[PDB]
């Protein structure tokens, strides 16, 4: 596999899509 | 001007913004990161007023 570095700041967006009925994160 | 950080507003520093805040976290991380800021202009003013 490979290695991004993502802050929290993407995992605060990929958080707030799938817990709002979002489709992609 | 030239204290932007290029992913900025451009006249307002949020802390909710990662890019305005360095990416810090919490508080001692992002209040310091405030501390950064109001150096970047104090210092510009120096290259203005001469």
């Amino acid at each position: 596999s490979a290695y991004i570095w993502c802050g929290w700041w993407v995992m605060d967006e990929i958080q707030k899509m799938t817990e709002e009925g979002k489709d992609w994160k | 001007g030239m204290t932007l950080t290029p992913g900025s507003k451009a006249g307002v520093f949020d802390f909710q913004d990662p890019i305005d805040i360095r990416g810090a976290r919490w508080a001692g991380e992002s209040f310091k990161a405030l501390l950064f800021q109001i150096d970047k202009e104090a210092v510009e003013i120096a290259r203005q007023t001469g």
